[PDB]
């Protein structure tokens, strides 16, 4: 028993988690996932690596949950632990809800899924959920948001970032192409599309390779939607018609 | 390798409570003397830097009105033990209407000994030792009396003992100048010069702590005044 | 459940789990605290300034109660945990007794709570310290600090993370009851300290301060650029008008 | 009796392609009324609605649990509940509490998501379902709506004739309640909108 | 050695080897003093700043740095060119770094 | 609520009638008392309706585990097994009374269970407040080894006597036929009452109720 | 007297990877080979039932078993793992029916399986189990075909193949079948992908199938797949 | 060296090595001596001092009126094994009302000793008992190791160089059946003194003796209360 | 017995609680208060069982207080009022029920002034005015009678006089002070003191 425990939630003599670290090496070899904020809405869009000809498409994406309402998750690293963190936040939300009659906001759902991870950070000898997180919602306190998560239970709001595979290629781009407070949802797809292509280890660029998720405000309502293929098709088209464009020039 | 916390030496010892014992070497030194006008507790402070607030450093606490107690080692430890002790006298008065006993209040913290281990136990139980040393002082219907624990959970009632890291030497001092006829001031005198031969820094009024149990009074920590007044007459 | 003992002596009679947990804490972002008369400020350095990134979210200095502020350094999700317990307890402390919370009381629960960590099968030392800061009732200012080990001490001031021992140094030599005689002077005090270790900016610098039966006061970049200025130009008419 | 307490009336009514679920609307403790706008009908979809009556405590509380787990159902299945899975989920809710049971007699009004065909049914306080193809009630002037609905029910109505009825059937069966009424509220849901109306209703 | 928790400490212990000197990964000074003196001697575009790359990369170490200096020398002597620009080193960061 | 159940020489007739009360009012006038339980057993239930359904539900559960295990069909000892001992278990508190039937590999066998966990073997059964009637109806009208169509004819007549003779039954007849290799869930078998027909018409024209407030709500 | 261990035996490689987790992958690709077709009117299940010797009675263990009355399992890999799996899988679909009263989406099952499949891998003193299933069903019109792993994670096919050479099985799919075929032609080439692996004369006692059209699920006599070993 | 860490890990030779390293734990403690007459149990023992400014560890401990034990090995488990003994002769009074028989309460100690050496992570109580007790079958003097063995003596030493005390006590074995209580003290005193260097010898302040028997509930006596026993010795010389 | 009641306008919410503590058939105390603090803009008027009302009172308190340390932002008075309403029923069937009778006035920036009655099964609606206690069945009419949506915190003042006056003529309970708050957009403002100077 003392031999063959691995000893999961130990200081390393340098002061740091091995599993914790590890897990986010897992993470880094997931599918590359962004969310960019605008000031009409906020989207998620990512890579996704179930794509195969044989696949039946059976649910209404891959990678991007919808947890409550008004807001939703993308997903990055070993998918049964996504499964299994996203159900939880499904309860956490539902709970709230139950207990104020109010949605829950964003930041109080991703620290009580962050608190959940942080525990298994902590004590009971488990592997810590090799998963990060992007969250997009809405609340009435402070609008529209995109969050992160890591298996270390740590958390942070972004106005845009990525995760997954290349996430750091991505995040550059974004600190060049973003737009504080001049953003809108016509742009950050624009962004989306660019940095995706980027990003992506095959080029050319698919709509079968792609997953787009927007969540917005309408009419008092939050509406939560994934692009159809078409709506992507067009984009994608829009991108290299714009590449092609700013190559004349020369 | 990884042995258990509950592991047998050859020899015939728990590595963790030696370990814990080796533990206590690293403290401040502590130094308390049994007397028939009362029992002295002197302790250095430590003091990292001018400016952290060395009243803030507290070495020695009251267990009760006639029972004070200074500590040795991981603080943080001594903390809980503290606790446990002041619960337990205030139990005994509680159910039985008197005091406890030096004895018995020293006995009780030396129950929470070696009660650690893994498997088979509670999933809020202690984990390892106590790294620290207790002298406890008090005044009872014996008189004055001076109890020393250690993680083993031995404790043995003392005329005059020191503990921490110049335990040997201040020990040694302390055979050399005592005898069971000591006045109390005698006995502070001796502690204060012991102290300062064995401190780093330089003695002071803000760098010690000491108290005294005599039998009419309850336990009594010296003021910055009342040390200013005794290291005086260095 | 899981019953290991994690945090066990070593034979030269130390708790290396503690010690690693304090390492943790030494690659922490610098966070110090100076305490003045009516002010108390704690300033924490790299705030990681991403850009794409909401300062409110990462934000290293909470309020614990309308009376007690805390900042920190070490692990981030370890800190919350602490920090939420630590609040709790503050307003049970209110049911329980009128009145309210003292500094020292919750110092004391803080490190009571980081102690059981140490010594709990199954657990894992929180890798975080922290500096505690308030104003008690009776109107003294108070700072403690807690570590990783469960101790705890009071200061005048102190820093912890990255280079604390160069900002405990510089703090030792100017911490004087000329600095901190007005709270332009003590926050200045810790903006100079900060400088220190700091990146070089100012925009790497959060202030904080909480100063008599007000709520805890968060600066603005462009109010701490101005402290920066009178500094870098006291640091230019004391000091270039000489040398 | 307990659910005389706060008294309190629910119905629902079959048509054509359309259903119908009203209550009304009043909080009142035993003889004295506190408030006139009292919610005794839930939406648990679009085109799906449930109605309880009974201790006002138990409304809230069953109708605040059913939210919870029909939110839960229809995220991890992509797609509103249909009535008879819904009918069995307050079953399930209610005879959960076999032993000390919410006192509250639900009905259910809505039409399938995936058709388009009326459903209508009520429960017991301990979740024995009922279904029917012609009216449901539950409350305290159960007698009452009874009387009414069977005079006044014809098979096959257009909303409009669905209104009538189920109008006239509440106004006049819980005008001799004393203890339900200040004012009627009546839903009529059909593939296309749902209609709300609240009707001229004495106040005494 | 990168890793000092693999080494046996008999080779650590003191006799055998004192001092123990740790190198730290640069930070926003140093690297200026890297960076300078890396792009110090060559015909480095006097347009751009050095700073933009210092605090570009999150924690790159003195070489990275160096790959940067290299990269635009490459680009420089790609393109055909005797005075890199500002790509020249953009794609150095985001060719050698990123990738 | 009058339920009977009877064996012939190929199986077993159930019959209930479909009338459920609350108080001295008709709640449902077509509630269905026949529950499955497994394609060879089904089970009458009066007493306590919910717990009628739910511990009929729990036995079909518990059952169709234990078939899909086995390979092979549910026996009817099986089913009274799993009932009479969770109905023990709960001392009478969950009010069900039971007529389980079905047909085995050891042939037709029909039990009668009562909420405190006692059950009976017996060739014919009634249980429910019309179940004196239909048991005289039994015990002047039984003779062993029946063909379907007078098992069929006797257990209707049983609920007649019920239906007509219980102000807690009425309404039609629901029969359930279980013959070794045949299932016959006839509902209704016979529905001997009819609501007379409306001689007026109380038709309401549009705008009679009297309308403070509207609310349109366009759908999709 | 016992116990449980309380720690994971599932754990975090430097690299990120879940070392065991992919071990009992390995147990899985060493399992006999089970082909699955969704083909627009049902589907399919095959899988080689092929022991070591006459002794064996084939009419005693099954392959292909079903979970509900419109729900169907294969395996590959390790046989008790897999009889468990089946146990629980029947249970999670009893409960779901208690409670919905409406028999339990295939999506749904597959989820509860899965999530099963996934404590295992996090649990205390445990292995992951060392199989991959194929689950057919039959819901609101529209077939399905899911596969789950020893991860816990699960997918959506239209065809897939898994056990030994299941590379060459998932190509030899992805070329001789596509849509729009019937559940007559399914069945035919799932024996044809099959065969691309039995060595040996295919009986109609070497191999097990299961279809699951709009009728239920259901598990072919041994003559029905003699008849269509025929070709 | 693998099989040295765990009570549940017997070694390719048929032993359990922790429970021997437990049992050398009582090799450890002062050393100890038991003896008995017709009528009466005695307990000699030497108490022992850290330093010349501590007071000596007690090592003989009252149980109940008819049993007291001397103790060699961990304090802590000692205790422990005390209290649980003190807590079974109060359930048997309580219960019986009738004192505990000596050998059941040992058997007691054998059942509760017994159990840590069998699960993971326990460890085997580091302490050896000698029990001196007087019932209904008359004087006893009882050995409990760490093994959980027990052993009925009629005389026994255990501790550090208890051998020598072992044989004294062997040689004098044919006296003890019809010595008298004095005369029974002074050989526990002497079996106790032969544990000793020619350097140092008995005093008041490190002997305790213990006594029970027919007419005398179990006493211990130390300091002055023990003077009348030894100033009535021979001064063995070397 | 103890005697509260609520009045909302269009942009504030006008509170008052009698100010006896009573045991037995004497007045304990004469200037006790029935109100509570939650935040800056919700006030929890609790009535009832002896020890029940300060028990569950404080423990909604200390969860609403520990929910705005928590989050930054504090929470609206529907999200209390369904929070308290939770708490209550789920002891209502439990070993340790809470014998309370609750107002919960509040402001919020959005939604604006808000005025909840829980009855002690707890039973939660929203209304323009209530009142709890035996003195409610002589004041409710009052209001009634006198009360327009768009009364004045003067008016609303006045309206209250009444009620309280009515209650002075006819009730058998004494009552002779009475706490009045108001809260709004600037937070809880303690007006001064309704009373009738008997002795
Ligand atoms: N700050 C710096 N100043 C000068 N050269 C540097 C600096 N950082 C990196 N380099 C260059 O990069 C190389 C890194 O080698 P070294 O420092 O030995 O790394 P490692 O120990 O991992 O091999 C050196 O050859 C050096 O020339």
């Amino acid at each position: 028993s003392r031999r063959y425990d691995s000893r999961t939630t130990i200081f390393s003599p340098e002061g740091r988690l091995y599993q914790v670290e590890y897990a986010m090496e897992a993470i880094g070899h997931a599918g590359t996932c962004l969310g960019i904020l605008a000031n009409d809405g906020v989207l998620l869009a990512a890579e996704r690596r179930n794509i195969h000809k044989l696949l039946d498409e059976v649910f209404f994406s891959e990678k991007i949950y919808k947890l409550n309402e008004d807001m939703a998750c993308s997903v990055a690293g070993i998918t049964s632990d996504a499964n299994v963190l996203t159900n939880e936040l499904r309860l956490i939300a539902q709970r709230y809800l139950l207990q104020y009659q109010e949605p829950i906001p964003c930041e109080q759902l991703v620290t009580a899924l962050c608190d959940i991870k942080q525990a298994y950070t902590q004590f009971g000898g488990k592997r810590p959920f090799g998963v990060s997180l992007l969250y997009i919602g809405w609340d009435k306190h402070y609008g529209f948001q995109l969050y992160q998560s890591d298996p270390s239970g740590n958390y942070g709001g972004w106005k845009a970032t990525c995760i997954g595979n290349n996430s750091a290629a991505a995040v550059s781009m974004l600190k060049q192409d973003y737009k504080e407070g001049e953003m809108t949802l016509k742009s950050a797809l624009a962004l989306a599309i660019k940095v995706l292509n980027k990003t992506m280890d095959v080029s050319k660029l698919s709509a079968e390779k792609v997953e787009i998720a927007t969540l917005t405000r309408e009419n008092g309502k939050t509406v939560i939607r994934v692009l159809k293929q078409k709506e992507v098709e067009q984009l994608i088209k829009k991108h290299e018609e714009e590449e092609a464009k700013a190559e004349r020039e020369k | 390798y990884d042995r258990g916390v509950n592991t047998f030496s050859p020899e015939g010892r728990l590595f963790q409570v030696e370990y814990a014992i080796e533990a206590i070497k690293l403290g401040s030194t502590a130094i308390g003397i049994q007397t028939s006008e009362g029992v002295c507790l002197a302790v250095e402070k430590r003091i990292t830097s001018p400016l952290m607030e060395p009243s803030s450093i507290e070495k020695i606490v009251e267990i009760d009105a006639h029972i004070g107690c200074a500590m040795s080692g991981l603080i943080a430890d001594a903390k809980t033990l503290i606790d446990k002790a002041r619960v337990e006298t205030q139990n005994h008065w509680f159910t039985y209407n008197e005091t406890m006993t030096v004895e018995s209040v020293t006995q009780a913290v030396s129950n929470l000994a070696l009660q650690f281990g893994e498997e088979d136990a509670d999933p809020g139980a202690m984990s390892r030792p106590f790294g620290v040393a207790l002298l406890f002082g008090g005044v009872d219907e014996k008189g004055p009396q001076l109890f020393h624990m250690d993680p083993s959970g031995t404790f043995v009632q003392c005329d005059a003992r020191a503990i921490g890291s110049a335990s040997e030497g201040a020990q040694s001092s302390l055979q050399e100048v005592y005898h069971k006829s000591m006045t109390l001031k005698e006995a502070i005198k001796s502690s204060l010069i012991i102290l300062k031969q064995v401190m780093e820094e330089k003695l002071n009024a803000t760098n010690i702590e000491l108290a005294t149990v005599q039998p009419g009074q309850n336990f009594h920590m010296f003021t910055k005044e009342e040390l200013e007044e005794v290291i005086k007459d260095i | 459940s899981y019953d290991r003992a994690i945090t066990v002596f070593s034979p030269d009679g130390h708790l290396f789990q503690v010690e690693y947990a304090q390492e943790a804490v030494k690659k922490g972002s610098t966070a110090v605290g100076v305490r003045g008369r009516d002010i108390v400020v704690l300033g924490v350095e790299k705030k990681s300034v991403a850009k794409l990134q909401d300062e409110r979210t990462v934000r290293k200095i909470c309020a614990l109660d309308d009376n007690v502020c805390m900042a920190f350094a070490g692990l981030t999700a370890d800190a919350r945990i602490v920090i939420n317990r630590a609040r709790v307890e503050c307003q049970s402390h209110r049911l329980t007794v009128e009145d309210p919370v003292t500094v020292e009381y919750i110092t004391r629960y803080i490190a009571s709570l980081k102690q059981r960590y140490t010594q709990s099968n199954g657990r894992r030392p929180f890798g975080i310290s922290a500096l505690i800061v308030g104003f008690d009732f009776d109107g003294t200012p108070r700072l403690y600090q807690t570590d990783p080990s469960g101790t705890y001490h009071a200061w005048k001031a102190n820093a912890i993370g990255r280079g604390a021992k160069s900002v405990r140094e510089f703090l030792e030599k100017n911490y004087t009851d000329e600095a901190i005689e007005t709270d332009d002077l003590t926050i200045k005090l810790v903006i100079k300290a900060l400088l220190e270790v700091v990146q070089s900016g100012g925009k790497n610098i959060e202030l904080a301060v909480m100063r008599r039966d007000q709520s805890l006061k968060i600066l603005n970049p462009e109010e701490i650029e101005k402290y920066v200025a009178e500094i870098e130009k006291e640091k230019e008419e004391n000091e270039k008008k000489k040398q | 009796s307990i659910m005389s307490y706060n008294g309190g009336a629910v119905m629902a009514m079959k048509g054509k392609n359309c259903v119908a679920i009203a209550a009304d609307r009043r909080f009142g403790i035993q003889a004295q009324m506190v408030t006139t706008d009292f919610q005794k009908i839930f939406p648990m979809g679009d085109r799906l609605y449930i109605g309880l009556a009974g201790l006002a405590t138990d409304v809230q509380t069953v109708a605040q649990r059913l939210k919870f787990r029909l939110n839960l159902y229809e995220l991890k299945e992509g797609r509103q509940i249909k009535p008879y899975t819904l009918m069995s989920m307050v079953a399930n809710l209610l005879y959960e509490k076999r032993f000390g049971p919410y006192y509250t007699e639900p009905v259910i009004a809505g039409l399938d998501p995936k058709t388009f065909k009326p459903f209508i049914c009520s429960l017991d306080l301990i979740g024995c379902p009922m279904v029917t193809d012609d009216f449901v009630v539950s409350g305290t002037c159960a007698e009452q709506m009874y009387g009414m609905c069977e005079s006044l029910w014809e098979p096959n109505m257009d909303p409009d004739h669905l209104f009538e009825t189920i109008s006239q059937a509440m106004l006049n069966a819980v005008d001799r309640d004393a203890v339900s009424g200040m004012g009627v509220i009546v839903h009529i849901i059909e593939k296309d909108k749902i209609t709300t109306r609240t009707l001229k209703a004495r106040m005494d | 050695t990168n890793r000092i928790e693999t080494l046996d400490p008999a080779l650590i212990r003191p006799g055998r080897i004192d001092r123990k000197i740790e190198f730290p990964l640069p930070d926003e000074k140093t690297k200026k003093r890297i960076f300078q003196i890396h792009t110090s001697r060559m015909t480095l575009a006097d347009d751009v700043t050095l700073d933009d790359l210092i605090m570009a990369k999150d924690d790159l170490s003195g070489a990275d740095i160096k790959a940067i200096c290299t990269e635009a020398g490459l680009m420089a002597l790609r393109e055909r060119r005797m005075k890199v620009t500002n790509e020249d080193f953009k794609k150095s960061k985001e060719n050698v770094l990123y990738k | 609520t009058t339920i009977a159940g009877v064996v012939y020489k190929d199986g077993i007739v159930l019959g209930a009638d479909t009338r459920a009360t609350e108080g001295m009012v008709v709640a449902d006038k077509n509630c269905s008392k026949i529950h499955f339980i497994s394609p060879n057993i089904y089970c009458c239930g009066a007493g306590t309706a919910a717990d009628t359904d739910m511990t009929t539900q729990l036995i079909s559960s518990n059952l169709e585990l234990h078939s899909l295990s086995t390979g092979r069909l549910p026996r009817v000892v099986t089913a009274n097994r799993m009932l009479k001992q969770m109905l023990f278990r709960y001392q009478g508190y969950i009010g069900a009374a039971l007529v389980l039937g079905g047909v085995d590999v050891t042939g037709p066998h029909l039990y009668s269970i009562y909420p405190h966990g006692s059950t009976d073997k017996l060739p014919y059964v009634t249980m429910g407040s019309g179940s004196l009637a239909a048991m005289a109806v039994f015990e002047d009208k039984f003779r062993p080894d029946m063909e379907e169509e007078e098992a069929k004819n006797l257990v209707s007549e049983a609920i007649a006597a019920g239906i007509f003779n219980d102000l807690g039954s009425g309404s039609n007849i629901d029969l359930c036929v279980i013959s070794k290799n045949k299932l016959d869930f006839l509902r209704p078998y016979t529905v001997p009452n009819k609501k007379g027909t409306r001689l007026g018409r109380y038709r309401c024209e549009k705008g009679t109720t009297a309308v403070l407030t509207e609310k349109i709500t366009p759908l999709e | 007297a016992e116990r449980g261990y309380s720690f994971s035996l599932t754990t975090f490689s430097p690299s990120g990877k879940l070392v065991q987790i992919e071990y009992a992958l390995a147990a899985v690709a060493g399992g006999a080979p089970s082909v699955g077709i969704k083909a627009a009117n049902g589907v399919v299940l095959a899988t080689e039932k092929k022991q070591k010797s006459i002794l064996y009675d084939e009419r005693s263990v099954h392959k292909v078993e079903p979970i509900t009355k419109h729900i169907g399992l294969v395996y590959s890999g390790m046989g008790p793992d897999y009889r468990v799996l089946v146990h629980r899988a029947r249970k999670l679909a009893q409960q779901y029916y208690l409670v919905y009263q409406e028999p339990i989406p295939t999506a749904q099952l597959v989820q509860r399986v899965a999530s099963v499949m996934q404590e295992y891998t996090q649990s205390g003193g445990v292995r992951p189990f060392g199989v991959s299933l194929l689950i057919c069903g039959w819901n609101e019109g529209r077939p399905y075909l899911f596969q789950s792993d020893p991860s816990g994670a699960y997918f959506a096919w239209k065809a897939t193949a898994m056990g030994k050479n299941y590379v060459n099985g998932k190509t030899f799919l992805e070329k001789r079948y596509n849509e729009d075929l019937e559940l007559e032609d399914a069945i035919h080439t799932a024996i044809l992908t099959l065969k691309e692996s039995f060595e040996g004369q295919m009986t109609e006692d070497n191999i097990e199938v299961g279809i699951c059209n709009e009728a239920g699920f259901r598990r072919l006599t041994p003559t029905e797949v003699k008849d269509y070993l025929a070709a | 060296n693998q099989y040295d860490n765990d009570v549940t890990v017997w070694s390719p030779q048929g032993r359990i090595h922790q429970i021997e390293y437990a049992m050398e734990a009582v090799k450890q403690g002062s050393a100890t001596v038991g003896l008995k007459s017709k009528t009466h149990a005695v307990l000699v023992a030497l108490k022992r001092a850290q330093s010349e400014l501590a007071a000596h560890q007690k090592k003989i401990l009252h149980v109940d009126n008819h049993i007291g034990i001397s103790i060699a090995g961990l304090t802590a488990d000692a205790r422990l094994l005390c209290n649980f003994m003190r807590q079974e002769c109060l359930d048997s009074r309580f219960v019986f009302d009738r004192p505990l028989p000596v050998s059941r309460l040992v058997s007691l100690i054998g059942s509760k000793t017994q159990i840590p050496t069998q699960r993971y992570g326990r460890r085997p109580y580091g302490v050896g008992l000698l029990i001196a007790g007087y019932d209904d079958m008359g004087p006893h003097i009882f050995q409990t190791c760490p093994s959980a063995n027990y052993f009925d003596c009629r005389a026994m030493s255990i501790g550090a160089r208890s051998q020598s005390a072992r044989t004294y006590l062997e040689r004098h074995m044919s006296e003890f059946m019809e010595c008298n209580l004095n005369e029974l003290v002074k050989h526990g005193l002497r079996a106790l003194r032969e544990t000793l260097p020619a350097e140092q010898d008995l005093t008041t302040k490190n002997v305790s003796i213990g006594i029970v028997g027919k007419d005398l509930e179990f006493t211990i006596y130390d300091d002055d209360d023990v003077s009348p026993f030894l100033e009535g010795l021979e001064e063995r010389p070397q | 017995m103890e005697y509260l009641i609520g009045i909302q306008g269009p942009d504030y919410v006008l509170v008052a609680s009698d100010r006896v503590a009573a045991s037995n058939i004497v007045q304990m105390k004469d200037d006790h208060d029935k109100m509570f603090k939650m935040s800056e803009k919700i006030l929890l008027l609790c009535v009832g069982e002896a020890g029940d009302t300060v028990q569950f009172a404080e423990y909604i308190q200390k969860n609403v207080q520990l929910y705005k340390m928590r989050n930054g932002y504090e929470l609206s008075p529907t999200a209390a009022a369904n929070f308290t309403r939770r708490n209550l029923a789920d002891c209502l069937r439990s070993r340790t029920p809470y014998h309370v009778n609750l107002l919960l006035a509040g402001y919020d920036e959005h939604e604006g002034p808000a005025l909840y009655y829980m009855d002690y099964l707890a039973a939660l609606a929203k209304a323009p005015f209530a009142a709890h206690g035996y003195g409610a069945f002589l004041t409710l009419s009052i209001l009634d009678r006198y009360y327009t949506p768009t009364i004045s915190r003067e008016r609303a003042v006045e309206l209250l006089r009444k009620c309280l006056e009515e209650l002075q003529k006819r009730f058998i309970l004494n009552l002779p002070t009475f706490s009045v708050r108001i809260i709004d957009k600037n937070g809880i403002h303690d007006l001064d003191n309704i009373s009738f100077p008997k002795q």
